């Protein structure tokens, strides 16, 4: 080979992007959650203050004076308490004013608020397919 | 006496200009009493004056409705298949992707939506104060 | 006059109130087009003769250019004491702006 | 759009419209397929009974001036109510 | 209006398009066909009716909103660019001045009008020398 | 009602009529001249079943001409049912037909600058298309042709050098086609439109049927703080 022989220095793990898998997709050497959803906001992604927190909290206390709130990039929706049922995330909700609202949060719908966090099937939904079979 | 007097195309497009609803009217009771419907819906059909539901075991008019758009074929299929080609971005990103590309976009990110004493001194008057909270 | 009447349009298109004396159009006037000073001062007295001349008998048309001859003498006739302002908004509460062309005397002991 | 709107009499669904070009004015309900209408005069209601806003339901009650009559409809909007 | 004759780009799809012209005719075109046209060499314009060769190195932005005095103005510049004198050249004498400038205005008078192309552009080649 | 209303209903019909089916166009026409209009409703409307309905819903709501709002109702004869309602977003519809007409444009744009440029050999054996730049890397000894790397086979030169008059046919067709497109979202744009919900639909119904056992109303549980994605609007 005409590559120059080097010798390995570093190791950086991490993880593939989708963009980079496709485009790395093609002696040959072969060719090719719980815990974040507790601490950002699921409506919003702004981190909350982180567990503990169940409310966006849009307007915070003045560090400076008290009694004189100042106003913070927020939402104001309640968190929920996320449980993990199975392989899915159950998010459940407590009612200011008697059971929990309880919903599947869906992987789009993670996925989209992980994206807005501030380097390293198709036959069924395509025709019918109720909500059920989804 | 047929169900709805029809036996010319302006018959038809009045009677289904006056529906108040959507319920399309059928072609098994409009077909009878008038001679020939096909025709003339086929006829309707091809000027883009109503809308039919045809069959599939063989092309068959059913239910119509009055067609209250435009012209029903305005587009080819070269660029229908175009359009279904196209795929729309995920719906909190596309006002985004409009709005770097110079067009207005008409909508907003669902995450920009700010969607957020005891102790009694008398007594011997119990029972007889009125709450008189407001004037 | 056709040519004069365009630099008009062009300089109506400006973003930002601009304010220049009769000299300084003058100077961008002949380097953009090629328009002198003296045919710029003889605009109104030919314009006068071409209409007499041409049987003009309804001037509904020709009403319009009598503004713009009376600006081309102006600006060619005096330097001092007079002043070009160009604003882009006439009525600044407008949903649209409408650019407005003034020509000021500033000096009243001309007159 | 504060002349018409969508209402549920005698639990059939229809479109209730007050008319008030004709004098007395009055109110008219008219069925989806138009096998049921309804009208009655406005001059003949004595009090416009509401159900208070606290409530789910969006029923609108008109008693007649005399058993008095009742024409009670039931709304799908409270914005239209 | 205010879209490529060419691919009718709107501008309300492409608020980034800008259109040109050429002198050669004065044909309005936009960027993007441009390059994808006449980036690898000359070629004929793209308009329907219009045969002349052109280069993209000539292209230029409109400066007036009228094409007939963008061509009118740019022979002038063209023709001022050979015949350019002044009243001291004739030594004051107005007459012969004044009718120098007429003989100059009917020479722009006629190469943009083409009422003879021929010898008009013959009188300019003869003058641009001398 | 309002010229706002006509006018983007005008721009819903005739995307629907055209870039669509015909059964496209009674499934929204339906929900455009109705407000909420609930699955069991639209299907006595249409006289169409389930398996028909499902791929016409299906493909609306991915285009995002169509949004759904499923709610648990409680009738005192029937044990609670979950009913299913559809209705236009005309925010979301909008700027939808907006993308997809850009990017159907810029498709036909890329395509026309891309078939101007030169032509890329292929190979006929093996179907791998090579381009100019990389075919010349490819020259023989003899220097005659391009011979494959793996086939080792004279390329063959590709098609598209004819068609650089088609589509420029193609893109003037489409952009007259679709002119009453970009007329209307002018206007659109001039004026600003209000984002519709289930409840605000509601104010303009015109009930179907007169014993619709889907009851065309909006009781919010009280006090419910869950948020379910996009089910409020500005
Ligand atoms: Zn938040
Ligand atoms: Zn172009
Ligand atoms: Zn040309
Ligand atoms: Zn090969």
């Amino acid at each position: 080979s005409s590559a120059p022989l080097r010798t390995v220095k570093e190791v950086q793990f991490g993880l593939f992007s989708p963009e980079e898998v496709r485009a790395i997709s093609v002696e040959c050497p072969g060719h090719f959650i719980k815990k974040v959803c507790e601490c950002v906001c699921m409506h919003c992604g702004k981190l909350l203050l982180c567990k503990t927190k169940m409310v966006c909290e849009t307007d915070v206390p003045s560090e400076d004076d008290p009694t004189q709130l100042v106003s913070r990039g927020g939402c104001g929706n309640t968190q929920p308490t996320i449980r993990k049922d199975g392989l899915k995330l159950v998010g459940s909700w407590k009612k200011d004013r008697d059971e929990p609202e309880l919903r599947v949060l869906s992987t789009e719908e993670i996925l989209n608020i992980f994206k807005h966090i501030s380097v390293f099937l198709e036959t069924l939904e395509h025709n019918g397919a109720p909500h059920h079979a989804i | 006496l047929s169900t709805y007097d029809v036996h010319s195309p302006s018959e038809l497009l009045k009677l289904l200009r006056s529906q108040v609803t959507f319920k399309g009217i059928s072609c098994k009771d409009l077909k009878d009493g008038w001679p020939q419907c096909d025709e003339t819906i086929n006829q309707l059909e091809e000027d883009s004056k109503i809308l039919v539901l045809r069959t599939k075991k063989d092309k068959t008019p059913r239910y119509v409705w009055y067609n209250s758009g435009g012209n029903l074929k305005c587009i080819d299929e070269e660029f229908v298949k175009m359009w279904e080609n196209v795929q729309l971005p995920q719906f909190a990103e596309l006002p985004r992707k409009l709005q770097d590309l110079g067009l207005k976009p008409a909508s907003v990110d669902p995450a920009t939506i700010k969607r957020q004493k005891g102790k009694i001194t008398n007594t011997h008057m119990t029972g007889i104060l009125k709450d008189y909270s407001h004037r | 006059l056709k040519r004069l009447i365009e630099y008009l349009k062009t300089r109506m298109k400006v973003l930002h109130v601009i304010s220049e004396t009769p000299k300084s159009f003058l100077q961008h006037l002949k380097q953009l087009t090629f328009i002198e000073r003296k045919p710029l001062r003889f605009c109104s007295e030919r314009l006068s003769l071409l209409v007499r001349t041409l049987e003009v008998t309804e001037v509904e048309d020709f009403t319009a250019l009598k503004d713009i001859a009376t600006f081309a003498t102006l600006i060619s006739t005096y330097e001092e004491g007079f002043l070009l302002i160009i604003e882009p908004y006439e009525i600044e509460n407008a949903a649209v702006p409408n650019p407005i062309m003034r020509f000021t005397c500033l000096d009243a002991s001309i007159a | 759009m504060s002349h018409s709107g969508a209402a549920i009499f005698e639990k059939v669904s229809g479109i209730i419209a007050i008319n008030e070009d004709v004098s007395p004015a009055e109110l008219t309900w008219r069925s989806t397929d138009g096998d049921k209408v309804h009208t009655v005069v406005l001059s003949t209601i004595d009090k416009l009974q509401a159900t208070p806003a606290s409530s789910e339901k969006m029923m609108l009650r008109l008693i007649g001036k005399v058993k008095p009559q009742r024409h009670m409809f039931s709304f799908n909007n409270r914005t239209v109510m | 209006k205010d879209m490529c004759p060419i691919c009718k780009t709107d501008r309300y799809l492409s608020p980034d398009v800008k259109f040109l012209v050429n002198p050669e005719c004065y044909h309005r075109i936009c960027e993007s066909c441009v390059d994808r046209i006449f980036s690898l060499g000359p070629a004929q314009c793209p308009y329907k009716g219009c045969d002349k060769i052109l280069r993209k190195n000539k292209f230029k932005t409109q400066i007036f909103d009228d094409v007939e005095v963008e061509k009118e103005v740019d022979i002038r510049k063209r023709v001022f660019n050979v015949f350019n004198k002044t009243i001291d050249d004739f030594n004051g004498d107005l007459v012969e001045y004044n009718k120098y400038l007429e003989e100059v205005e009917d020479i722009i008078y006629k190469l943009d009008h083409g009422i003879d192309v021929a010898k008009t552009e013959e009188k300019l080649r003869t003058y641009e020398e001398l | 009602d309002r010229p706002i209303d006509d006018i983007v209903k005008n721009l819903l019909k005739f995307v629907v009529r055209g870039f669509y089916g015909g059964s496209f166009v009674l499934v929204l026409d339906a929900i455009l001249f109705h407000s909420v209009l609930a699955e069991d409703d639209l299907k006595q409307l249409l006289s169409i079943n389930k398996t028909e309905l499902g791929p016409l819903i299906a493909r609306l709501r991915s285009d995002r001409l169509i949004s759904i709002h499923k709610q648990r109702e409680y009738p005192p004869n029937s044990k609670s049912v979950e009913r299913v309602y559809y209705y236009v977003k005309y925010p979301h519809a909008i700027d939808a037909i907006k993308w997809k007409v850009h990017q159907v444009v810029q498709r036909l744009k890329d395509d026309l600058d891309k078939n101007s440029e030169p032509n890329g050999y292929m190979c006929p054996i093996c179907l791998t298309k090579y381009t100019q730049l990389e075919a010349v890397q490819l020259l023989n000894f003899d220097r005659t042709e391009f011979l494959c790397s793996l086939c080792d086979e004279p390329l063959v030169e590709d098609d598209s050098g004819k068609k650089n008059k088609e589509k420029q046919d193609k893109l003037n067709r489409l952009m007259d086609q679709i002119q009453p497109i970009i007329d209307s979202l002018k206007k659109i744009d001039d004026s600003r439109i209000e984002e519709n919900t289930f409840e605000i639909a509601l104010a303009r119904l015109i009930p179907p049927q007169n014993q619709s056992h889907a009851a065309y109303t909006y009781n919010p549980k009280k006090g419910s703080t869950m948020f379910r994605p996009g089910d409020s609007a500005p």
